[PDB]
């Protein structure tokens, strides 16, 4: 019912779809920081199989729900597959979370969620939150989008990033419009988020579990 | 017409065997088949 | 591969999509011609036997295949394990024709009868289903009379039907219909 | 050694029209002349079309008297060769063993009456899903056309090819006493001192006309 | 609302409007066998004046109606104009149905109905009702469509087929997805038929009423 | 194939006696057969 605008991201094999699209947004960078380092000697390789989505869930963005809600998710985080076995059998490495984020409830709500994907931090000042518009970020809602969707380079502070106690990644969306069920709409919107880590490459290994 | 590896003419001329079709003056399922895109309404990313 | 849905036009998808290539099939067994051309050995009722099809099992190969294209043409190749001299009769010929050795009569050997039949209908084409149990009088491929005959199977030939129908198949239970295959 | 060979089972069973020859066991003989020899033909209905022969009738006579009265219908009958006026005559004398055809049959006028007798006659040809008039009025209405005795006498009138198959058969049931073929009928006009006169009709095989698939089956 | 489609569809004087269009399909065949055959002996006619649009009423797509109500309509059918006056003077003949179904509610509804045009028949299995997708035939969904159309050829067992006691053509919609009515949805739809019997000729003819 | 001196073409057509080998894109033994020398690791005398 408009300009009209679809599309589908294929992420290895897997591939997430939508209609309300919006678009997107790449912020910081678009590229990748010359993953051939000194510090990986060569001792580095390419390992794109583990390079596509999994699901996690956020909050579930409820009319009450305050303005600020913004359940967290940092990146990475467990994974009960490839890319977190991964991270058990490496030390050093780096990526890049995709990120397609979708929120359903219809075409006829209020409010808006505001999703950004923000790097090395611990905690945020309330009087911060009037600022996500300074890092990768999009903007949700109801009457011309259903999904969000960002993508996200590699910060680190370092080239080749450890995961095992350290996590660069985080992902935020606070609630910058409350919900209004009203007449007709919805009832409710649970948040979920899509994610993929690509362009990765390993260094390093440890013995084995025995 | 279904298993018929004949070397030869079957013997009994042409006339003979089948019922000759006269003209007059898969056909369609394949022209409805051979066209069915496996493109995208949107497009392509990552 | 999404689209619009409401419009029924052919909107297939396949492999590469999300990954994945595309092969090269080889359907040379599902070609309708070839599947139709091996004979069917339907009940001889009798002696005095109407070349009709839908006398033949509705369940087997032939006689299924048979019953999903609603037009169709094609020849006959019979069989008949017999006694006497089978004496076959064209079609709209007198029941009563059907006796004569002038008339195709043939002559017993050892042990059924392998002849070829014109497809022999006034109508340009032929079907399973007239909408006009119930189906008429000039959709007979001739008609057979011997003193005994005991196997009727009827070789389609040079098939080629028109328009489709149902398949369906043995209704399962489990989601997964389970029936001893061969084993070594 | 030798060629081998399937002595395959159901091949070669005597067939009363194998394709095939037997074996000649006398040879070399030299038969005498044919030379244009009289009225030869190959084809039945050559015959059938190159000379047309009257037809059968109520009591048996061919032709027909003009009535006098409102009943003018002269004729009216089941279009297929069953017709007992044909069934007889010279192609329905033999359309008896061929189970379908098509094409077109003939229907000659001819007239014998004084001069002093001027008549005018009709032929109307209705098909299947309705009975026949007895009405020129009503009949008017079928594919039709009317003429009236002059100097030339006779009158062939062509009757047309209609049937859902391009064929139907020559044989009949009764199941098909609504024929699949029409009831073809012809009527009378008015006249002149032209009552009880003879309106003979025949009948030849149009251009159109085609018969075939044999079919043998006692018959006297 | 969309990438926009309208479509007027003229028969004779006759003219079937829409804007809910999605387009239509032909199936098995776009033509017509050579209607110049042997049976009609040039003694046939075209009487392109009565191929047009007329109205006739399917059943009532309702809440409950189950999942199999397939209101059947034989083509041909009862006419009380041309087409009809056409197959009492005549015994032999051939068209081919246009056409256009509609069925309004609005762009509110669940559920959906399935259109088809099928030839000759007697009667279908349940079990078969899984497979109109063989035939001739639309499907409507308020959501996108309050319009169907699907333009039938000629198939009959004949060139030129006899109608006083004979009809190839049925056509049927039996409900695929049941009806919900829901919040502010439409109370009813009453699917409304639109029919038009398209390159005919005639050949053969009867005496009179008389 | 072991014992087939037929002269002609066995009558019954070619993708009939056998099912035909579809591609895709002694072998070896022979490979490591002929390949042994009989050679000496010094040098003949005499």
């Amino acid at each position: 019912l408009l300009e009209d605008r679809i599309l589908t991201t294929r992420n290895g094999h897997t591939t997430s779809t939508t209609q309300s699209s919006v678009g997107v947004t790449y912020g910081y960078a678009t590229a990748e920081d010359f993953v051939s380092g000194p510090n990986t000697s060569g001792l580095e390789t390419r390992v794109a199989q583990a390079e596509r989505f999994f699901k996690t869930h956020l909050f579930d963005w409820v009319t009450s729900d305050p303005f600020g809600r913004c359940h967290l998710l940092e990146l990475p985080t467990d994974h009960k597959g490839v890319y977190g076995y991964l991270t058990d059998s490496y030390a050093y490495m780096r990526n890049g979370w995709d990120v397609e984020v979708t929120a359903v409830g219809n075409q006829f709500n209020g409010g808006c969620l505001l999703v950004a994907m923000v790097p090395e931090l611990c905690s945020i000042q309330k009087r911060e939150l009037y600022q996500l518009t300074l890092f990768p970020h999009q903007f949700i809602n109801p009457r011309t989008n259903m999904t969000a969707h960002i993508t996200v380079p590699f910060v680190g502070v370092n080239r080749y990033d450890q995961y095992k106690v350290h996590k660069p990644w985080t992902l935020v969306v606070m609630v910058v419009a409350p919900l209004t069920v009203n007449s007709e709409g919805a009832p409710q919107i649970k948040v979920y988020a899509n994610i993929a880590p690509t362009n990765v490459h390993v260094a390093g290994e440890f013995p084995s579990k025995e | 017409s279904g298993n018929t590896g004949s070397i030869i003419n079957n013997y009994y001329m042409q006339q003979y065997q089948n019922s000759m079709d006269t003209q007059l003056g898969n056909d369609w399922f394949s022209k409805l088949a051979s066209s069915a895109f496996s493109g995208l309404f949107g497009a392509l990313l990552a | 591969t999404t689209s619009a849905g409401e419009s029924a036009d052919p909107v297939t998808a396949t492999v590469e999509n999300y990954g994945g290539e595309t092969q090269v099939q080889r359907r040379q067994h599902t070609d309708v011609s070839f599947i139709l051309d091996r004979f069917v050995k339907v009940t001889p009722k009798d002696q005095i036997n109407v070349l009709d099809l839908m006398q033949t099992p509705a369940h087997t190969l032939v006689g299924a295949l048979l019953r999903t294209a609603t037009y169709y043409f094609a020849d006959l190749e019979v069989a008949v394990k017999h006694e006497g001299n089978l004496t076959w009769v064209p079609n709209g010929a007198p029941e009563a024709a059907l006796d004569n050795t002038t008339n195709p009569t043939a002559y017993h050997k050892a042990p059924l009868t392998r002849l070829a039949l014109p497809y022999t209908a006034p109508h340009r084409v032929l079907a399973t289903v007239y909408n006009g149990r119930a189906l008429p009088t000039s959709f007979n491929y001739g008609a057979i009379k011997a003193t005994r005959v005991t196997e009727l199977l009827y070789r389609m030939k040079r098939a080629e039907t028109y328009c489709p129908r149902p398949l369906l198949a043995i209704h399962p239970d489990q989601a997964r219909h389970k029936q001893k295959i061969v084993a070594p | 050694g030798i060629f081998p060979v399937a002595c395959s089972d159901g091949y070669g069973g005597l067939v009363t029209t194998d394709p095939k020859t037997a074996d000649p066991a006398y040879g070399k003989v030299f038969n005498p002349p044919r030379n244009m020899l009289p009225g030869r033909f190959t084809n039945f209905l050559d015959v059938a079309e190159a000379c047309p022969t009257f037809l059968h009738f109520e009591g048996d006579v061919p032709y027909v008297t003009t009535k006098t009265d409102s009943d003018r219908v002269l004729a009216q009958f089941d279009l297929s060769l069953a017709a007992k006026h044909m069934s007889n005559t010279f192609l329905a004398g033999l359309a008896q063993y061929y189970t379908q055809y098509s094409g077109t049959i003939n229907l000659h006028f001819m007239f014998t009456g004084p001069t002093d007798a001027k008549a005018r006659y009709m032929i109307a040809y209705a098909p299947p899903g309705m009975e026949p008039p007895k009405t020129p009025e009503a009949a008017a209405h079928c594919i039709h056309a009317e003429w009236d005795t002059g100097l030339n006498s006779k009158f062939t009138f062509s009757i047309p090819y209609l049937s859902a198959a391009d064929y139907a058969y020559t044989a009949s049931d009764t199941a098909e006493t609504t024929n699949v073929q029409g009831w073809v009928c012809l009527f009378q006009i008015t006249h002149g001192k032209a009552d009880g006169d003879a309106l003979v009709v025949l009948a030849s095989a149009g251009k159109d006309f085609e018969l075939r698939l044999p079919v043998d089956a006692r018959t006297q």
